[PDB]
């Protein structure tokens, strides 16, 4: 009588710590490679921020809308996003950004700041909505008529609430100096802000950028989180962009930025912006910046795993 | 592969099986309990590396608007850095389990071999091809007791010895 | 004859390459659980800095007064430290508390800088000590008199020693315009600081901020390292906090945050804000930020290895 | 856990022991030599493992003030990856150092098996369930001979082989 | 008959999962201690800077106009180097740094910037040529004689080429105020710089800093990419150091900063600054911070691989 | 090491190798193919281990101009962590090389062992130090049937077993 083991005319090879190309009888695959070319979203609350940016979110330009107090499991950005009407950017962006992904979503709350001696409804063609409007979240404080001084202001918001509060503000640097009196009159304008955290005051600087949507002014925006009773102040002579509604981080999410189509008929925890990779395998050769729940990165496209026997056939 | 010049390329029915050959006929079949063994240690290796992390990992990048130039080429560095570690652990762990993967069945060969050959005690003999020299007719009923471990290691000797 | 092995009737379960469950005669655990909730700081110079911040140690709030030449080789930071007496804070605060930490301490040495048409004993009730005062190690320099000018100033100081010096100046912003003016006079205030690796001015600000410690005005802290036989030179003209000695670090030593109490009867070299991890284990599942020299940490609580046989009983 | 279906849970003196019985009385008595050597390896391993590093890691992060957001997100997500690369590392560690102390302990068992089964030429015959059938009572005397490896393979040879 | 092993009477003793000191037949070594003092360039296009400074072939010092449009494939630092001839120092220096050791060598392009009603020409002994000269690729804007002011510029530069553009401007700060209104006149100066990913105007600040070859003024150094077809702007009335060509990466390249010699007949991908790794082995215990393609740095100096059997002599 | 008490120091030729003693001379000669074998598998080792990575890593420090401290020590942290993930898989992956490598050469030995001793199935009897008994003088023609695999296991029997 004799016993032994089974073969087959035909196995995979695999590699060990001895030899590269040993045959056996049954071989499956660790690395992964099929990714689907969608934002599998299924059961997760899905902001699409499509044309708007998600820091316009914070601000309000026309694109933003209907994204001033939103509520998502999983934020998408994407590429024809914009945080801006009137031409400006964010100092500390990026940490901003990484910020709100993580936030749950947004609750805004009115700061109460009232106004006497200014005038208070600046707009522009850029932030297009009936006609001429402005940032939704924002004030444009001019001066009251025909140029005219801008009076030194101090405004002051205490954050009642038990979370810390996103502020936002806003520098006007205009295209010239003479425009920057016919805002906000002559003389050197200095803006300061502090609280517990903080401390950083700010200077207009006037002067011709190239035109971003037919407009040479820029508008720079400055943000600090406010902690719960902790007190912020503005001490303001012109050229400042009045901050009328604070935010609030309403939980926990996540943030991805993607090309591809929302899907909400399949599952997934592991983002790129090509897709969504659903995989059991420990290993994936898609995308290094994937996010969320993933198979760690490796840059072989293939490791065999042998789940067989040696095969020795006849 | 040791003994066993090759492998049975007609044995479809499982891992390890009996090929028998006396006045009676033929037969081959395969052996449940030490195929189930290796299929479950083999199954219990995919239920250990078939693996789902619980550890969410956020953007610290921006494909649309690059960040600084500085903390992008540490982030880089960083990711690449880590890049090199999985790919290595990766490549090493494969390669390890396949090696310990061909051992295991390898060494459940041998010992289903070592264990029918003390079934066997003085009324066969060792052909050294991995095959049992009886020195008696077994008839098919015997090879039935020897497959379920069942065959007397005395009731067949004297006549055994003889021969 | 029959030949064997022991067993025990009741075993300890581990995990292996191939199961989860195996019973095995004896085990012992690989990752640390236990913590001890103090400071093991036995056969080490430690300093406690309590009710005084790290960064106020250069500087000197009263609070600080006691560890103006400290020497350590482990410092630890508790949460009731303040590195101020009069509201401010430090610029590239981080990267100093960092430099403070694994200094060894720090000795102090007179810049030797005097002074021809100035006021220089510039103090608040902030600062208490007999009465109203100020930073230990800097000054406060003013105008002489009711208001008037402060002249264009220019000071030098070399560091004639081997090691990098630590020089720290302060720029003061007032509640207002016209408190500035009351301090050093009207018009534009500029201080400029250089040297081999530093090239950096800076503006006052004047305005409101929130009240701390009844006081409108804000101190903005700011250092840079001198190297050996390098010149650092200020240009000032107001609005500046002058330095009176410079810092020198000691040696070497190691920093931690803490909430327990100091024991000189345990020795350990892994340090976290809740106490001393002494363990022989490589690895631990207490603190994922814990310093010093430490097992390295895991998410797993628990990973029995296997110091016995294969438990197989009767 | 091979042809011995089951272990001696009362033999507490040793991990490897003889346990006789012939017309004399009985006898079990731990093998102090492979105990020894089993011993030893795992104490060897946990000295390996045992391990302290001299490798001093300071704060980059502050509970009390935290840090700048990036900077901070960067910090964290390093930290996350390097806790995920030493979470797999000992986890891995663990199960591999479990594999080969069972399977050296089992090793062990064989091996001292197969060298008391060369001890007993043709004087014995394998059972198959880890014992040997002697065909001669073997006293006291001869076991303890048996056990300290003195056992003469030929001064008792003929009388086993008429047997 | 008998079989056996073989054996001698020396082996090499390695550790394993058991034991450490296990005498085998033959080990070979997996941790590379072996270096090679020079730095190995067989093969590639290598720029030796020498006491050129890296970010001075953008700027053009004396000692890097022969540096001005390099091609390498290997760039190499070295401690003698120097980016500056009137001194001054970049902002941005290190990010810059590493975009330019990556760049594989620069091409420059006129900006085409014309100028009426200013002077062009300024010059200084520390940037000495045949007489008093200045940075090769930038204009020292002043003006026009005895003093007088300088008028409102906006100066505009569009990038017409499909590679990111490296633009790199100068804030001059005077020793004084007097020397700020003798080369630019009275009154706040002021440059603005715009693009799409670009929002930051400067301040220029006069003062006395230490004397740095006999001059006691410094020159900020300023740089933006900007990106193809996209336009930068400047609005500058004094204190401004013009660009007057734009730089261009060629393609790919390493930087390596060393003091060792070139060598063109050895090849090594792996360097540090005390010379080039060459080996097959997986570890190295030379250098942690070497740059290439190099054996991982581990801290043990020697890991012994068991390349034959157990040794058990007679 | 098992029952073999040493080595044989004067083996030059070979890994593994046969001494013989009969009454016609003396002999040792290597044998080829499982010296071949265990060389093969050991070269295969070091061709895994001995790697060149395609990884290009560049500069993120200054050693002529100390970057920002805060982003130093981030980058320090970083490269430490690293530093410790490669030394701790560096000794680990020797220490699980050089175990498996013993292993191998012993196992290569044992594997010899019980092959030869299948090739004289009841003309040889175990010793217990690695060595076999012939009751029959085996001559030098017979010797190097034995090395080459083709000594009948039939053509000597009875005359043995006599003995
Ligand atoms: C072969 O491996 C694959 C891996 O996915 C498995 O699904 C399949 O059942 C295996 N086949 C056999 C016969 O074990
Ligand atoms: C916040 O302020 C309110 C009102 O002053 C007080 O009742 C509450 O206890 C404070 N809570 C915290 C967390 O500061
Ligand atoms: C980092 O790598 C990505 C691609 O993985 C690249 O797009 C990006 O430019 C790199 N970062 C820097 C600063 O070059
Ligand atoms: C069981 O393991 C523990 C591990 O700490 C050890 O101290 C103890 O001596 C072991 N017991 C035996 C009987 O080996
Ligand atoms: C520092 O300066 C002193 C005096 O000028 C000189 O003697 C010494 O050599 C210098 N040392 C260094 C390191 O610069
Ligand atoms: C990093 O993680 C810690 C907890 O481990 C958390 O307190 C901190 O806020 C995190 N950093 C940021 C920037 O959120
Ligand atoms: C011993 O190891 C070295 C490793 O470099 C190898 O070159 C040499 O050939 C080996 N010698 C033998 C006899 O295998
Ligand atoms: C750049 O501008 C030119 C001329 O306006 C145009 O022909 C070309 O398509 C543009 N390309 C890109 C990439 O913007
Ligand atoms: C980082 O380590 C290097 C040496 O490896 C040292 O020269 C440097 O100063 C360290 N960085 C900081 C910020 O101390």
């Amino acid at each position: 009588i004799c016993l032994g083991h089974h073969a087959v005319s035909n196995g995979t090879k695999v590699n060990t710590l001895t030899e590269r190309g040993v045959e056996v009888v049954n071989a499956t695959e660790t690395v992964e490679r099929t990714n689907i070319p969608r934002i599998c979203s299924k059961g997760k609350r899905t902001v699409d921020l499509g044309q708007c940016g998600l820091l316009g979110t914070i601000t309000g330009p026309p694109q933003c809308d209907q994204f001033l107090e939103f509520s998502a499991d999983l934020i998408i950005e994407r590429r024809e996003g914009s945080d801006v009407c009137y031409p400006g950017k964010f100092v500390n962006e990026e940490a901003l950004r990484q910020i709100l992904r993580e936030s749950g979503g947004i609750d805004k709350e009115a700061m109460g700041f009232t106004y006497s001696g200014i005038r208070t409804n600046g707009a522009t063609s850029a932030c297009r909505r009936s006609g001429s409007s402005f940032y939704a979240e924002m004030k444009w404080l001019l001066s009251n008529t025909d140029n005219a001084a801008f009076p030194q202001m101090t405004k002051s918001y205490k954050n009642t609430r038990k979370s810390p509060a996103l502020i936002v503000w806003g520098i006007h640097h205009s295209g010239s100096t003479a425009e920057q009196t016919k805002l906000y009159g002559s003389g050197n304008k200095l803006v300061t802000v502090g609280s517990s955290n903080y401390q950083q005051s700010f200077v207009p600087s006037p002067g011709a950028r190239p035109q971003v949507n037919g407009l040479s002014g820029r508008i720079d925006f400055h943000w600090l989180m406010l902690n719960p009773n902790d007190t912020v102040t503005f001490s303001f002579n012109g050229a400042f962009i009045a901050p009328d509604r604070a935010s609030f981080l309403r939980g926990k999410s996540m943030g991805i930025q993607s090309g591809v189509q929302v899907d909400a008929n399949c599952e997934g925890d592991c983002y790129h912006s090509g897709g969504t990779i659903i995989s059991n395998l420990p290993f994936q050769n898609i995308d290094s910046r994937a996010v969320g729940k993933c198979p760690r990165y490796v840059k072989q496209r293939s490791l065999l795993l042998a789940t067989g026997m040696k095969n020795v056939p006849e | 592969a040791g003994f066993i010049e090759n492998g049975w390329e007609g044995l479809i029915d499982g891992w390890y099986g009996f090929r028998h050959q006396n006045a009676q006929g033929e037969g081959t079949a395969a052996d449940y309990k030490s195929t189930q063994s290796a299929i479950d240690q083999i199954t219990g290796k995919l239920n250990r590396l078939i693996e789902k992390t619980n550890q969410q990992f956020e953007l610290i990048d921006n494909e649309f608007n690059e960040v600084e130039k500085q903390i992008g080429n540490v982030i880089n560095w960083t990711r690449d850095s880590i890049t090199e570690v999985w790919s290595y652990n990766a490549e090493l762990l494969v390669a390890m389990e396949n090696q310990h993967t061909i051992d295991l069945a390898d060494s459940e060969m041998d010992k289903l071999y070592e264990r029918v050959k003390r079934q066997l005690r003085e009324n066969a003999e060792e052909d050294g091809t991995g095959c049992f020299e009886i020195f008696h007719k077994c008839d098919d009923d015997c090879m039935a007791s020897i497959r379920n471990n069942t065959y007397d290691h005395s009731k067949y000797r004297e006549e055994a010895m003889q021969n």
